[PDB]
RNA sequence: CGCCACACGGGGUAAGAGCUGAACGCAUCUAAGCUCGAAACCCACUUGGAAAAGAGACACCGCCGAGGUCCCGCGUACAAG
RNA sequence: CGAGUGGCUUGCUACCUCGAUGUCGGUUCCCUCCAUCCUGCCCGUGCAGAAGCGGGCAAGGGUGAGGUUGUUCGCCUAUUAAAGGAGGUCGUGAGCUAGGUUUAGACCGUCGUGAGACAGGUCGGCUGCUAUCUACUGGGUGUGUAGGUGUCUGACAAGA
RNA sequence: CUGUCCCAACGUUGGGCCCGGUGAACUGUACAUUCCAGUGCGGAGUCUGGAGACACCCAGGGGGAAGCAAAGACCCUAUGGA
RNA sequence: ACAGCUGGUUCCAAUCGAAACAUGUCGAAGCAUGACCUCCGCCGAGGUAGUCUGUGAGGUAGAGCGACCGAUUGGUCCUGUCAAACUCCAAACUUACAGACGCUGUUUGACGCGGGGAUUCCGGUGCGCGGGGUAAGCCUGUGUACCAGGAGGGGAACAACCCAGAGAUAGGUUAAGGUCCCCAAGUGUGGAUUAAGUGUAAUCCUCUGAAGGUGGUCUCGAGCCCUAGACAGCCGGGAGGUGAGCUUAGAAGCAGCUACCCUCUAAGAAAAGCGUAACAGCUUACCGGCCGAGGUUUGAGGCGCCCAAAAUGAUCGGGACUCAAAUCCACCACCGAGACCUGUCCGUACCACUCAUACUGGUAAUCGAGUAGAUUGG
């Protein structure tokens, strides 16, 4: 099979072995697309994902490689933005960005701060009670936003009563 | 007692009641279920439970699989529903157990089993087109309570 | 169902045999954090005394109060760093490349070594620098020896030679720091490396006890009750089960006890000084009188009196350093009595 | 140390067992073989199970001993030994005239033996010997 | 029976929590890819270890002399050695 | 009702050993298994919390002291994070113990005409050997690598 | 009342260890540096597959040689005995 | 002393070569008489291990029972099952006699008869058929071939599984089995499947793996829908008579009862599912739009996955192997016994010659393994 993807005018696409670098105005993203007998190449203006095999396992990954490349196109142009809202019931939670990591203080009354490192060139911007995670790499933005929701995990007590924590509001 | 002790056909045919005494009664209550007053040819659909391996099924295993099959039809179609199921096998083979070491080893009579060859229909149901998927579930519950793997073969019904 | 019990003795200090060198050899060194410096020192064990100290820990309820602390006196005179060895990063691990020596040798060094007469310190230095440029330089260590002649209580004049690592900033800057120490005469003191209050790691070859039975060697039981009177007093029950039909090396048996190398971790250095301040009246039993450069190590130190012990900045400290503790009293009372 | 090699073999991207089978056959014919770039040698299959097998061999042992190598240097050497009658005179001479190396200590490039090369563009389920050695706990010196 | 000392942290996982993601336009923690995550695994730390047969490395001394043994006085050592 | 795993219980068989492979319980010392009692990390809840209940990964470590009884088992007490189970000739007598079983003495009950018996009870009642080989714990002497002194390296090995 | 025990320590005397002299016995099909698994009359140092293993000597406590010592006391069998 | 019990009983070779069973026995650890082995003498032309045909014997497998017999269902003839000790039927197959062919015998005298000497009467295993037993490397039959008493080649090792029955020596070709290395021969060919190291394990105490489950993946088929736009997704619409009637304080799609009617229109239920005290609210049906190509339902087969826990150190013999060094379908070339072919020699038997069993010549595809034991030369 063969699937051709036209690169937008704002975008530049290059290739180095199995690695693909996609450039644009909102940044650059490099990904490694490796799978048996699937060749991904840049034909000057279009990106070609082709294989000689048509089996279910090969077809699964051809479709995955398509979505990955199309997402890099959106990333380097428009970008990826996840919206988050901080909620608390009794304890005033301090969600701050300290360097390369986002810190959460006084969560559920804890003395020890909860922290997670931001993945890649992703930027987390705070506006009081609202947070917005953004960047060109969907893998890095999707995870950094997920990491923040996961950072306020509670396994010992009832989550329905103890609902404190930052949650994802908008998914792109 | 496990069915491992009785599932295979390895002893001679031991059915002659004029020479065998003290045989326990069959746990099987009914053989004809549903609407026994109505005919089998009055129904469009005919589905059978086909036994894939040649075995000996005990009366207690036969009753367990019959009860759990018919109890599902009584639940889904009602107590007086429009169906008629038939268990065509009867427990003729008398079973023994040696319960002294191996001296005077001939066992005492403990139960009965139905000898069923491969490809044979153990259960045969007759239903309507709407109740065809309810009877396929009755046999799916019935095959779990007997020793061999089974085929749920639809014999008279091109309604799919 | 017969109660559980941990096995008799540890299996981590095996095989329980005699030490190859009476001089301890460190198998690990501290990290490269601060400024360039030698990562260890050595001295000779003297004996023990107690000290009265003011509590330094802020988390302790007794902060500021007088506490009696046991101390081992170790005579630590200045050593001589006679050379600088360089290691290269070969595919088979770290291998020695070259050595840069000196001209100023201690008079009594020819009792252990074949003292260099004709050496080229500049060409060897160049070899180490080409290896640094090539990016294949491992680590830099100094060949060092003690001056047992400076210690009147120790009979030996034959210097105890040992290698010690130089750790610090960049590889270029510590190469130069190492060469500077060497070039002079290599003379350095305990003050140069350690400060009072710092946690050090003390290594030493333990007190030799010859051959001892399982009870003393592995801490097994003696035969109890009626079993003690039958002809078996201090011998283990069995050497193993029927199967496996062999005796496992893990079963507690007789043999060499003592004279093994041990590396005692996190030893607080109470005080470093010079004089007759820690000496005991009538002299330290089976040693002598201390009148020179010393160190006061908190608690016990492996080995007997006169034995060479080694120091290293703690590779794994638990507490934060509380520098220069206030010593209100040092016991000078006789160890006889 | 110098080694007068007749054949210098490049193990890079090559199936270990297949290279080993040929190296042993050549050693018995009197050749002085030298396997190079063993860290980059390859072994097909699911990483998780391959490592389990090699980790079990590291755990196996007793007082008599079962010295199993962790470095790719020795793992390759042992693989070759298993294809040689090493306890016999002929087999020991064959084995001692074969040496495996980390990287390439020579000036020449090693020759890639026929049928041993693995195509990375067609395969994803494999491990490199260095990757096994790192998991085994060997100190990376390559 | 007295006294002193015996981490923290890395790395990779399990169960599990997830991200991106297709087969299957959606959905999906998985199929390829990725972020995490056990007192357990590896490292860290201690002990042994040139007889590792690829039987090692460095430096200096020396081949008519470097060094060693015996001898002698003794133990920080020791059943002989 | 149906399907299995194990080889801890019991039974079956009579292949091995009758020119003997010492036997219950215990003790002492070593290794192991996981079907996990505690400790770590998890999922569910008839999960507010606290305390539980059920399940998953997991064998690193731990799992102790005592009263009756030869007892294994078990019953019982107080502690405990918990006071898990099992394999190793039901691990372990050229290690120990002799309370039990298992001779020769004796009594009681039952049975027997009797000698005597008991798959009942009870008191007493023996335990040999200087290690050849192998195995391991420690200690030396030689040879190999191929003049000496000093310092190291680290394949591997052990640890809770 | 006490080291029977918690929990073991130090000491004393004779041995044990080294030297001179004296000088047996038990035991021996052969070979024999073994270990892990397997197999085999189902309980192997010797067979199979691997692993390990330079030779010799000293001391030790006894894991194995189904260790050595006794043509099983138990059980059954004999047209045995008392 | 006696013992039916254990142990031992000493030189070479050549020919044949068992029985571990039956009857009786204070007999079952023993004997006797038979079966069977061997030797001698007699007899003098047939013999019958195989097959075909003919004339006879038979009630086991299977099957069936309004064919007996005895079991064993239900319904207001019909309908549901069975039999070691049932039979209206009925094999394969075994077996009597004879003829034909084959093979064999008439100097190697067969078939048979008489006599001397035994050994043997603990057997075992595989396969087929069994009976008992949950089962067993169990117990007890039967037919047969093997071990015992059978080498050599293969199977990792391994009495009885495969090849193979074997005088010496030698050349050659194969058998079973094998050709990536260990290890002789292929890293052979065409093609497909498997991603679990599944597997690389004929048989097996020994090599497990089940019931159940599986949008893991490959392949084959059937029905239906689709460019008049299918399947999914997303957007828009999902309207009034009316909030149906009854029930009820109320119940208005959605507590319950019954009905379940028609306008507008391109659709839209007297409402399929959540929700409310009841409303409201979110959606399903159904219609339209955006999009644009196959989609959906079911049947079958292949390989794999889950189900899957054990004790000193994991395993297909090991190494290790992934478009294979696995698996399945075909094919090509090789390696590989003492078998088979072939040269010389030896033994034994027989023939011709001979006094000879001394020579010599000849025949053996139809001679050459062997425990107990019989016979014979040294
Ligand atoms: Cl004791
Ligand atoms: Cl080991
Ligand atoms: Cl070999
Ligand atoms: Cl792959
Ligand atoms: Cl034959
Ligand atoms: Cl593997
Ligand atoms: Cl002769
Ligand atoms: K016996
Ligand atoms: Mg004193
Ligand atoms: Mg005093
Ligand atoms: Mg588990
Ligand atoms: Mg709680
Ligand atoms: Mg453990
Ligand atoms: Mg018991
Ligand atoms: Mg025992
Ligand atoms: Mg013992
Ligand atoms: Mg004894
Ligand atoms: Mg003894
Ligand atoms: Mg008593
Ligand atoms: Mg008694
Ligand atoms: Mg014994
Ligand atoms: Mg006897
Ligand atoms: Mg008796
Ligand atoms: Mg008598
Ligand atoms: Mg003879
Ligand atoms: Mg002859
Ligand atoms: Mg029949
Ligand atoms: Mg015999
Ligand atoms: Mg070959
Ligand atoms: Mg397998
Ligand atoms: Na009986
Ligand atoms: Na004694
Ligand atoms: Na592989
Ligand atoms: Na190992
Ligand atoms: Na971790
Ligand atoms: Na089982
Ligand atoms: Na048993
Ligand atoms: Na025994
Ligand atoms: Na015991
Ligand atoms: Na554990
Ligand atoms: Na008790
Ligand atoms: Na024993
Ligand atoms: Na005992
Ligand atoms: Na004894
Ligand atoms: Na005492
Ligand atoms: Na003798
Ligand atoms: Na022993
Ligand atoms: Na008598
Ligand atoms: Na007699
Ligand atoms: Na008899
Ligand atoms: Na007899
Ligand atoms: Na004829
Ligand atoms: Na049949
Ligand atoms: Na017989
Ligand atoms: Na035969
Ligand atoms: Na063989
Ligand atoms: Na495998
Ligand atoms: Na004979
Ligand atoms: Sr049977
Ligand atoms: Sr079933
Ligand atoms: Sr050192
Ligand atoms: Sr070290
Ligand atoms: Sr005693
Ligand atoms: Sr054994
Ligand atoms: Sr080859
Ligand atoms: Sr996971
Ligand atoms: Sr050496
Ligand atoms: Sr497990
Ligand atoms: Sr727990
Ligand atoms: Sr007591
Ligand atoms: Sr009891
Ligand atoms: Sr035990
Ligand atoms: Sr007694
Ligand atoms: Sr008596
Ligand atoms: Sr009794
Ligand atoms: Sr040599
Ligand atoms: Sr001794
Ligand atoms: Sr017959
Ligand atoms: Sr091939
Ligand atoms: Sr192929
Ligand atoms: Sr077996
Ligand atoms: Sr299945
Ligand atoms: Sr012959
Ligand atoms: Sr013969
Ligand atoms: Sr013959």
């Amino acid at each position: 099979p063969r699937v051709e993807l036209e690169i937008p005018e704002d975008v530049d696409a290059e290739q180095d072995h199995l690695d693909i670098t996609v450039e644009g105005d909102n940044g650059s993203v490099t990904r490694r697309l490796w799978y048996p007998d699937i060749d991904v190449s840049v034909d000057g203006d279009t990106v070609v994902i082709e294989s000689d095999e048509d089996n279910a396992k090969t077809m699964s990954t051809i479709g995955t490689f398509q979505s990955h490349i199309e997402n890099m196109f959106h990333g380097v142009t428009e970008g990826w933005e996840y919206g988050m809202e901080v909620f608390y019931s009794h304890f005033p939670m301090q969600v701050n960005v300290e360097g390369d990591e986002v810190v959460i203080e006084n969560f559920l009354g804890e003395k020890a701060p909860r922290r997670t490192t931001i993945h890649g060139d992703t930027d987390v911007e705070i506006d009081g009670e609202e947070l917005t995670v953004s960047g060109p790499d969907i893998e890095a933005v999707g995870q950094t936003a997920a990491d923040i929701e996961q950072l306020t995990r509670i396994n010992d007590k009832d989550v329905r009563v103890f609902q404190d924590g930052v949650y994802i509001t908008r998914k792109p | 007692k496990p069915a491992s002790m009785y599932r295979d056909i390895d002893k001679p045919a031991y059915t002659r009641r004029e020479y065998i005494t003290g045989i326990p009664g069959s746990k099987i209550a009914q053989h004809k279920m549903g609407r026994k007053q109505k005919d089998a040819d009055d129904y469009p659909v005919q589905i059978s439970l086909i036994v894939e391996e040649t075995v000996q099924l005990r009366h207690g295993s036969l009753e367990a699989s019959r009860l759990s099959a018919n109890r599902h039809l009584i639940k889904e179609l009602g107590e007086e529903g429009d169906y008629k199921m038939t268990l065509r096998k009867f427990p003729h083979q008398v079973l023994r157990e040696n319960k002294d070491g191996m001296r005077a080893a001939f066992g005492k009579i403990v139960g009965t089993a139905a000898r069923v060859q491969a490809g044979e229909q153990l259960f045969t149901a007759y239903c309507n087109v709407e109740d065809a998927e309810h009877v396929k579930e009755a046999f799916r519950r019935a095959y779990n309570k007997i020793t061999p793997s089974c085929r749920i073969k639809v014999e008279r019904g091109e309604e799919l | 169902p017969q109660p559980s019990r941990p096995r008799k003795g540890s299996l981590g200090f095996g095989p329980r045999k005699r030490s190859t060198s009476e001089t301890p050899r460190f198998n690990s060194w501290p990290s490269d954090d601060g400024q360039p410096g030698v990562q260890g020192f050595a001295g000779y064990k003297a004996g023990m005394t107690h000290v009265v100290l003011v509590n330094d820990e802020p988390n302790s309820p007794r902060e500021g109060m007088e506490e009696t602390v046991p101390v081992t006196v170790i005579e630590t005179p200045p050593m001589r760093a006679v050379a600088l060895r360089a290691y290269e990063d070969t595919p088979y691990g770290q291998r020695p490349l070259t050595e840069v020596w000196t001209d100023e040798f201690h008079s009594e060094l020819d009792r252990t070594l074949d003292v260099p007469e004709d050496h080229d310190p500049d060409a060897a230095e160049e070899q180490i620098r080409d290896a640094h440029e090539a990016g294949d330089l491992g680590d830099l260590r100094l060949i060092t020896h003690t001056v047992p002649d400076a210690v009147p209580s120790v009979p030996k004049k034959k210097p105890d030679v040992m290698e010690t690592r130089v750790g610090g900033g960049s590889v270029s800057d510590r190469l130069d720091h190492a060469l500077d120490i060497v070039e002079d005469g290599g003379e350095h003191a305990m003050n140069d490396i350690f400060r009072a209050g710092e946690y050090a790691d003390v290594a030493g070859v333990t007190k030799g006890k010859g051959t001892q039975g399982p009870v003393k060697r592995w801490g097994v039981q003696k035969r109890k009750g009626k079993h003690a009177r039958q002809g078996w007093r201090r011998r283990i029950g069995n050497l193993g089960p029927w199967n496996p039909s062999r005796v496992r090396s893990t079963v507690p048996q007789q043999g060499q006890t003592g004279y093994h190398q041990r590396t005692e971790l996190n030893k607080r250095l109470i005080d470093i000084g010079e004089g007759d301040e820690p000496t005991v009246d009538g002299g330290f039993v089976n040693y002598g009188e201390v009148d020179g450069p010393y160190t006061l190590v908190k608690g016990s130190v492996p080995g007997p009196d006169k034995r060479l012990v080694r120091f290293r900045p703690a590779v794994r400290p638990n507490d934060q350093p509380r520098l220069d503790p206030e010593v209100r009293y040092v016991s000078n009372e006789s160890n006889q009595g | 140390a110098e080694f007068d090699a007749d054949v210098i073999v490049d193990a890079r991207d090559c199936i270990m067992g297949r290279v080993a089978s040929q190296v042993a056959e050549q050693a018995l014919d009197g050749e002085t073989v030298a396997v190079v770039n063993a860290e980059r040698a390859v072994i097909t299959g699911r990483e998780e199970q391959i490592v389990e097998k090699y980790e079990k061999r590291v755990d196996i042992g007793n007082d008599n001993g079962y010295f199993y190598p962790k470095r790719p240097d020795g793992i390759f050497k042992r693989t070759i030994r298993g294809m040689l009658p090493h306890k016999k005179q002929r087999g020991r001479e064959a084995f001692e005239s074969v040496r495996v190396y980390l990287g390439n200590p020579y000036d020449e490039d090693g020759e890639v033996l026929d049928g041993t090369s693995l195509d990375r563009l067609s395969n994803i389920k494999f491990v490199t010997l260095g990757e096994i050695s790192e998991t085994l706990g060997a100190n990376k010196t390559w």
